[PDB]
RNA sequence: CCCAGGGGUUCAGGGGAGUUACAGCCCCCCCCCAGGCAGCAUCGCCGUCGCCCGGGGCCGAGGGUCCGCGGCCUCCUCCCC
RNA sequence: GCCGCGCCGCCGAGGCGGGAGGGCCCGCGGGAGCCGCCAGGGGUCCGCGGCGAUGUCGGUGUCCCACCCGACCCG
RNA sequence: UGGCGCUGCGGGAUGAACCGAACGCCGGGUUAAGGCGCCCGAUGCCGACGCUCAUCAGACCCCAGAAAAGGUGUUGGUUGAUAUAGACAGCGCCGAAUCAACUAGCCCUGAAAAUGGAUGGCGCUGGAGCGUCGGGCCCAUACCCGGCCGUCGCCGGCGCUGGGCUAGGCCGCG
RNA sequence: GACGUCGCUUUUUGAUCCUUCGAUGUCGGCUCUUCCUAUCAUUGUGAAGCAGAAUUCACCAAGCGUUGGAUUGUUCACCC
RNA sequence: ACCAUCUGUGGGAUUAUGACUGAACGCCUCUAAGUCAGAAUCCCCCCUAAACGUGACGAUAAGCGCCGCGGAGCCUCGGUCGGCCUCGGAUAGCCGGCGCGCCGGCGGGCAGAGCCGCUCGCCUCGGGACCGGAGCGCGGACG
């Protein structure tokens, strides 16, 4: 996976091809986070193939639908248990994020795992994501926003629009 | 030294973006970069929005934490944000800047003629006081 | 990780009248006035309360390198407070084995001529900083007294005298001769 | 017709990348106060960058090798030249449109100087990062005219402030005249306030 | 003045190839691609002076000559435009003035 | 319009003075899926060129019907003159 | 798992037969017929302006020069 | 197996082999690989999120200098251990968390050659650095449409004449 | 700094045979200039099993200097 | 001809390093912000040269230099298509007005996102103005 743009939470459900020797194979549901469904199906045949004795050729996908956010208007703390392969070995990690959508936090995780650890999308395996209350958060960067009557200014606001006036007589101000 | 802060209920002006020029109320702070603003009386529904497109105003409404749009609208109307903003110099300079951009060629000619005589009358008054003071 | 707010409050006695002009802190006490600019720290300073004034040093959205400069602001102003009320009295002690160190103060405490260090014929003329006065201590044999309002100027004037009496090409562990700082106190002892 | 830019507070490459683009478009740029140009990174970095530049010389004949100009104007001039095809007639014509000066000489002392926000230190550099002035960098590599330029710029700011204080009285006189003749310009100020000219 | 100020910034090129049959103009007020639409199709003119006198339409002959063109499309995101002239612009005109007429008008 | 009529429970980025009170939040029930207005309009995807209108650039190579319509082949009425 | 029936759910996946009316449709009823129109087997105007023998018009590729780009000496 | 040799073209500054793509002569359009501070066509976006200060910073296939081993630089993560029967640190006082090990990013140490010099250069540190991505944009002799030239193929057409059929001619199509 | 182990250099030698056999004069010395530092001495420091003296280790550092002779064609050695 | 004789030089930022204040990390700490001392190195002065760099000044031949927008003409070379006649700067604050205060203005309207100039002529209203404006004009301050 390339993790292009904002990822989408797909509920890919699949099973093996029914055979006369073992008919009615069980249905397996996964929680895939791919930018589109074509990648969500390929990602499904990556974890199911290594967890079970199932292959894309000997199996079928019965449902691959996008999971919408049930509470898009509420800020939620997410906890993402994931394993990633460094240049040396594989390590388990647990990250925390504040966002509105589960897929917007997993997308925010790929941007962070690649920033702080140079981990590419093909090396990260998102194992578990669940909304966590503010009383069970561990990271101080996430837990510092768990404060009512929060207040902070915007110190030293960088002047954007640097080229709309390219040559001006007035030097810009950074205090507003 | 700071007077305008980012807090729950801080009315902000959107400089650019899809809702550029509208006022929103900061109902929640998601992270250091984004916030959860909601303008019920302006036309900006509840959504995430970065701080780089916001400009803090001198208006703070009393809204609870993560209250729905019904109560964010009351504080917006209780504090008379739209009335105080429309009479503030911030919006009046925006209104003046919008009217100057919609001036036709005949409007500029009326401004050219008005400013030509207005300056010559003021410029002579400055010469009148200089002669009087000496 | 960037902390939202990192503050610290400084207590200011009633005999000190402090004025803030941006980040330039100016304290005025019975012993004189001081003025130290902090425009390189990039923080927020505020004086709260008319009576029993305080100094609030705020830092918004700073990492560990920037949070460390918050207490440095407070510890500097507190030195400016005790410098205009109590002052600083750095005491030197001339240690020698055979040749006594002859110290003669000139220019009303603005120059220290060090003679007979290790029997050397060269004279060491150490000029004190502005506002720092050196004086041969009484009730002691080879003790000096450095007084002033700014600790950064008195403690630096002590380092100039101490590093001037440095032994070269010898075992410093054996030749422990020189004028060292023995006590870091105040002019007024309360 | 001439883009007069004040060099104080600007970065070296940020400003040279823009001035080099303006002269290629047939525009004449005059950059004054090149000693006030900032350079990112601590001073010891940029000083070593110039001392390493002093070592680049033709071993057999240094009079032919890289000419190491010490004036901040000629330092900024060599920076702009590096971003121009100075070995072609098109690039040489662009250099002829740029004139750099240490300080603000009389030909431009009585002018309004432009500022490039895309090259200022406040906009392009963090408040905690270290920077270096081109006036100090030049003084420590052989610029012999820092003290005389500082004194001439000191007197230039005295006569520029006396003019500004007189300009403040003219603005006070203009604002007072607007109140004393408001009854005669009421019909005119309503037209300007109608079309957003005033507010 | 009934024309907009433009600068002959150069020909349509890559890095090691140059197509002289297309020119890149830079309009004095257009600094974005969303503003170049107004100038699409406007008459372009490279007015210059020569030694010998040439006939002038609606007037007496003089040394003034001109190469007519037209803005065809936008170029990049910084307000640049492309223009094709009846004769390829001479390389001496790089950085000089190009008159962008207000006709054919569409307002 | 907390939609109203019966209410239950629940924590805290704890409002008012610890669990709604001088703000609110969440989870649940039985009453006409209370009604009323919007419908991928903060967030996707796709059409039987999908329906219609417009603008800019480039050029006309060749040089002895097919496919759509309309009027009349039927008598009048109205508008416009 | 098949097979039969029944119930129920299925924008109108739907097909047949008929009934009360309402009204939206048809390459059904219009062609060896005359006239025109044209999104129809590749462009035309049954549109138009300025300039005129001593200083202008076109060409002057192949005479010189200038600039941008490309470009190392052949066998 | 492809390629070079026998092969130009866009890109890698540069270069027989790498990446893209192979070539009649042109117009318009669109791209590939690769790019878009300036040289140098294109981000003069109010791009997104972090990481990083380097007194030898770093800057991307082939590819044109680094290792073992270290850092209480900074930022993540993992597994443990003490603490409001009051710890850690500092002199019972103090009153809120603290400590240890390990691991992973960037930076740093380790890191010495001879003419003066090479992210291509200038230069860049709210990025012109590294990672993760978005929108837009730039142009190859590649792709699309159109013109012209030639070759090749048509169980090609025409002896049934204003023009035509030197049929060894003429015409049409791909 | 043993047993181990990771590098660097191109002032040894080897390996290779890419350039030159219609020819690049080939060893040393003499002469002469500049460069490198992996610093012997001098300048400023840190460390010691640095008391002083002498010396050793290490750092910033190539500005300056590194000689006169016997033997040997010898570079290389050896000695005064 | 060291085979005679004479002369051969001052600073600046700093390297290493030793320190100051002081956090991070209640302590400590040369470092993180900020400071000090600091060298045969480095830069510069001294010194040698003097650029398709140049200043002041002298003298400038029937010829020649200034002064009549000389007063009219003939060959040539380029642009170009309204001006802005100016504080210093701050950026974790700024600007304006008034005698360290107070008042006023800040997504900069005392605003470069700006200001200023800008009816096709020639005569007539007097409705608003006292715009007393316009100089190939004569003098005087200011460089
Ligand atoms: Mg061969
Ligand atoms: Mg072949
Ligand atoms: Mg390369
Ligand atoms: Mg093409
Ligand atoms: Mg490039
Ligand atoms: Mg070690
Ligand atoms: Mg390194
Ligand atoms: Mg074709
Ligand atoms: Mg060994
Ligand atoms: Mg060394
Ligand atoms: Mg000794
Ligand atoms: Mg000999
Ligand atoms: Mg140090
Ligand atoms: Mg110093």
């Amino acid at each position: 996976m390339k993790a292009s743009g904002t990822l989408r939470e797909y509920k890919v459900i699949g099973r093996s091809l029914p055979t006369p020797k073992a008919p009615s194979p069980p249905l397996y549901r996964m929680r895939i986070f791919a930018p589109n469904h074509v990648v969500a199906k390929s990602r499904f045949w990556y974890f199911v193939s290594q967890l079970k004795k199932m292959k894309k050729a000997s199996g079928e996908i019965v449902y691959c639908g996008q999971v919408f956010e049930k509470t898009p208007l509420k800020v939620k703390n997410f906890g993402i248990w994931l394993r990633y392969d460094s240049r040396s070995g594989t390590h388990n990690m647990y990250r925390e994020y504040r966002d509105l959508t589960t897929a917007a936090a997993v997308t925010q995780c790929y941007r962070d795992m690649g920033a702080r650890h140079r981990a590419r999308a093909h090396a990260i395996q998102i194992m578990k994501v669940e909304v966590i209350p503010a009383s069970k958060c561990r990271r101080p960067a996430i837990k510092q926003f768990h404060d009512s009557k929060i207040k902070f200014p915007l110190p030293h606001r960088v002047l954007r629009r640097q080229h709309k006036p390219r040559f001006t007589t007035k030097r810009p101000n950074t205090f507003f | 030294v700071f007077k305008r802060y980012v807090q729950i209920g801080r009315v902000a002006y959107l400089s650019f973006g899809p809702h550029a020029g509208k006022l929103v109320a900061i109902v929640d702070v998601i992270d250091q970069n984004r916030a959860l603003v909601d303008g019920p009386c302006t036309g900006v529904r509840r959504q995430a929005m970065p701080f780089k497109c916001m400009q803090l105003t001198d208006f703070v409404i009393k809204v609870p934490h993560s209250a729905r749009q019904k109560y964010v609208r009351r504080a917006w109307e209780k504090a008379n944000v739209n009335e105080k903003w429309a009479e503030s110099s911030w919006a009046k300079k925006i209104d003046a800047r919008q009217r100057k951009a919609k001036m036709s060629d005949f409007d500029r000619f009326k401004v050219m003629k008005a400013k030509k005589m207005r300056n010559k009358i003021i410029r002579h008054e400055m010469k009148k006081l200089q002669k009087e003071a000496t | 990780m960037k902390t939202i707010l990192s503050n610290q409050i400084v207590d200011i006695p009633q005999n000190v009248d402090i004025s803030l002009k941006g980040r330039t802190v100016t304290v005025k006490g019975p012993r004189g006035v001081l003025r130290k600019n902090f425009n390189h720290i990039n923080v927020e300073l505020c004086l709260m309360g008319k009576k029993k004034r305080r100094l609030r040093v705020d830092k918004w959205w700073g990492n560990r390198k920037e949070l460390a400069t918050v207490r440095t602001i407070c510890s500097h102003v507190q030195n400016m407070v005790k410098g205009v009320t109590l002052g600083f009295r750095y005491k030197m002690r001339s240690v020698y084995a055979h040749f006594p160190i002859n110290v003669v103060i000139q220019e009303s405490g603005s120059l220290v001529e060090i003679r007979n260090f290790l029997g050397e014929k060269y004279i060491r003329r150490v000029r004190m900083r502005s506002g720092v006065a050196c004086t041969v201590s009484q009730a002691q044999k080879d003790e000096l007294i450095l007084e002033g309002n700014d600790i950064e100027l008195v403690s630096n004037s002590a380092a100039l005298i101490q590093q001037a009496t440095t032994v070269k090409n010898k075992d410093i562990r054996k030749f422990l001769d020189g004028i060292y700082v023995s006590e870091k106190g105040t002019v007024q002892q309360l | 017709q001439v883009l007069i830019i004040d060099g104080r507070g600007h970065l070296l490459g940020r400003l040279a990348a823009i001035v080099a683009k303006q002269v290629l478009l047939g525009r004449k740029v005059v950059v004054v106060r090149c000693e006030g140009i900032n350079i990112s990174g601590n001073f010891y970095r940029n000083k070593l960058k110039y001392l390493a530049f002093l070592r680049k010389r033709m071993n057999t004949n240094p009079s032919r090798g890289p000419y190491h100009f010490r004036a901040p104007s000629r330092i900024f001039w060599r920076t702009v030249r590096g971003m121009l095809p100075h070995k072609t007639k098109r690039g040489q014509a662009a250099l002829e449109r740029l004139k750099v000066f240490d300080g603000i000489p009389p030909p431009y002392d009585k002018r309004k100087r432009m500022v490039v926000p895309a090259a200022l230190k406040i906009v392009r550099l963090k408040p905690t990062r270290k920077f270096a002035f081109l006036g100090r960098l030049a003084h420590e590599v052989g610029w012999k005219y820092q003290a005389v330029t500082a004194t001439l710029e000191e007197k230039r700011k005295v006569k520029a402030k006396l003019h500004y204080n007189k300009k403040k009285i003219i603005v006070k006189l203009r604002k007072q005249a607007e109140k004393n003749v408001e009854s005669k310009i009421s019909k005119y100020t309503d037209v300007l306030k109608q079309y957003g000219i005033l507010v | 003045r009934l024309w907009c100020k433009a600068t002959f910034a150069g020909y349509k090129r890559g890095l090691r190839n140059q197509r002289e049959h297309t020119a890149l103009l830079k309009i004095e007020g257009v600094y974005a691609r969303d503003e170049t639409e107004f100038y699409f199709g406007k008459r372009c003119a490279y007015v210059y002076k020569a030694k010998n006198n040439t006939v002038t339409p609606g007037g007496k002959p003089n040394r003034t000559r001109v190469i007519w063109g037209k803005v065809t499309r936008a170029h990049g995101n910084s307000g640049m435009v492309r223009a094709k002239f009846r004769s390829n612009l001479p390389a001496k005109a790089i950085g000089h003035r190009i008159r962008v007429m207000l006709y054919p008008s569409r307002i």
